[PDB]
């Protein structure tokens, strides 16, 4: 069977048609998290530097204007001052879209210090709903979240149905594979919103509401003798 | 002509200039990223005479790995701009998904060169679902994606194997059993570039 001559005939993109417990770690990732930490700050005006400690893993996930049928162009986020707040050992996720940000996210990993080791990509089913960028050869259904490394169980797929218009939430699932991966507990999630607020998580981003961000109360989560835990360890 | 052809060579001694212009160039090439293949080595990647091969049109360039990073070089030195990236989700038959993450997908660079006019755009979406049939081949719908592209023009693919030739198509590789040649404007370019039939140098 063809699923793309299917698509081609019916709609019905391609992904429709994809058919131990590990769970002991997730609860030690609950117990090991610090509280949810988050700050209301317009990034473009604001001084990263200020964010502290420096951290084990960042999200990234400026708005693009290509996820509305203020936006970040790649020009915004190239100078954003990434390699300033990483930890000399530390990862990266960046959302990239499906466009040009497949390329100019490279460079900005790069650009940062870091190596790309996975691309994960968000494949989009439309399975309730059986564009076109100028220079898109084909449909674009997916959405590429690159993973970098500095320094020295999951697939590399996320599959859901595509959101309503208008919603650019990126599915929970991505935290799932960061967290699994046991990387350290400072963990910021740039661009947040209050909808993504999460325990084990400081989140930076415009459109937060409230704040609780204290950086001394947020370096006391990792002071001695914490300070190297991976997060899937238990207290100490 | 619309037959399959195809030509055993070693693709970096080749002169490519022999065989026109194509519509759509597609490679999957052994890059050198412990294989049970020969490799080429960037700087050869890099010198492939790619440049000729196309006026206006699409180049399909398979990449994994840190190839992703070389492939995207390569496609930009030899003057394309990536404008899509289609991946192809390994499943079984019944449907399901076969360092830091399992590999659930393989990725192919599509890019574009000039103005191609009058191509389908749009019409397939950039996610293959399909079964890994053996292993090192490729999905077979590709040809179809790119035949309803751009229907009934020449094509040609660098490092195919005997299973990879196609009506429409010209395959290039090492490994195909001898010289199989039917458009006369390559034939005729082909006994005068060879006139002996060897391919050297
Ligand atoms: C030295 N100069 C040469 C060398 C040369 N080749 C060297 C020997 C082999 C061959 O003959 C045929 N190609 C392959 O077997 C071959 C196998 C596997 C792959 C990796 N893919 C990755 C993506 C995918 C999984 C979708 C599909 C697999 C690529 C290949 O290309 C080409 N051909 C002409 N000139």
């Amino acid at each position: 069977n063809d699923y793309c001559q299917h698509f081609v005939d019916t709609g019905h993109r391609p992904q429709n048609f994809i058919r131990e417990l590990i769970r002991l770690k997730d609860e030690l990732i609950a117990k090991s998290n610090t509280p949810p930490m988050y700050l209301q700050a317009d990034i473009e005006a604001f001084d990263i530097r200020e964010l502290t400690p420096k951290f084990d893993v960042i999200l990234l996930e400026p708005p693009l204007e290509e996820y509305y049928r203020k936006c970040w162009t790649w020009d915004d986020i190239m100078k954003l001052e990434i390699d300033e707040i990483a930890a000399p050992r530390s990862f990266i996720f960046l959302w990239c879209g499906s466009g040009e940000g497949l390329d100019l996210g490279r460079v900005c990993l790069r650009k940062w210090g870091y190596r790309r080791c996975e691309d994960i990509c968000w494949i989009k089913t439309n399975k309730n709903n059986p564009t076109l960028d100028p220079k898109a050869v084909f449909q674009r259904t997916k959405e590429h979240c690159l993973m970098g490394i500095k320094g020295t169980v999951d697939i590399d797929l996320i599959i859901t149905e595509e959101p309503e218009i208008g919603n650019i939430e990126k599915p929970v699932e991505i935290f799932h594979i960061i967290e699994h991966f046991c990387l350290g507990r400072r963990r910021l999630h740039l661009f947040g919103r209050d909808s993504t607020i999460r325990p084990g998580w400081l989140t930076v981003g415009p459109t937060l509401t409230n704040s609780n961000y204290n950086a001394e109360t947020y370096a006391s989560y990792f002071s001695a003798p914490n300070s190297y835990l991976t997060g899937c360890t238990e207290e100490i | 002509l619309f037959p399959p052809q195809w030509i055993c060579c070693d693709i970096r001694y080749l002169d490519v200039s022999i065989l026109g212009k194509f519509a759509v160039v597609m490679a999957d090439p052994p890059w050198d990223i412990e294989l049970p293949y020969g490799t080429l080595t960037d700087d050869e990647m890099r010198r492939l005479n790619i440049p000729v091969l196309q006026d206006d049109g699409f180049l399909f360039l398979w990449v994994t790995g840190r190839a992703m990073e070389l492939g995207r070089e390569c496609l930009n030195l030899w003057g394309y701009e990536r404008v899509d990236e289609i991946i192809w989700v390994k499943t079984n038959q019944l449907q399901r998904i076969i360092h830091w993450l399992n590999h659930g997908k393989e990725h192919c660079l599509v890019g574009v060169k000039g103005n191609p006019q009058g191509f389908n755009q749009g019409l397939d979406c950039d996610v293959i679902v399909a079964e890994v049939r053996s292993t090192s081949h490729k999905p077979d719908e590709i040809y179809g994606m790119i035949e309803r592209l751009s229907p009934g023009t020449r094509k040609i693919e660098l490092f195919g194997r005997p299973h990879n030739v196609q009506p429409n198509w010209i395959t290039l590789g090492n490994q195909l059993d001898g010289i199989h040649l039917l458009d006369p404007d390559v034939v005729a370019r082909f006994k005068q570039r060879y006139p002996d039939g060897i391919i050297s140098k």
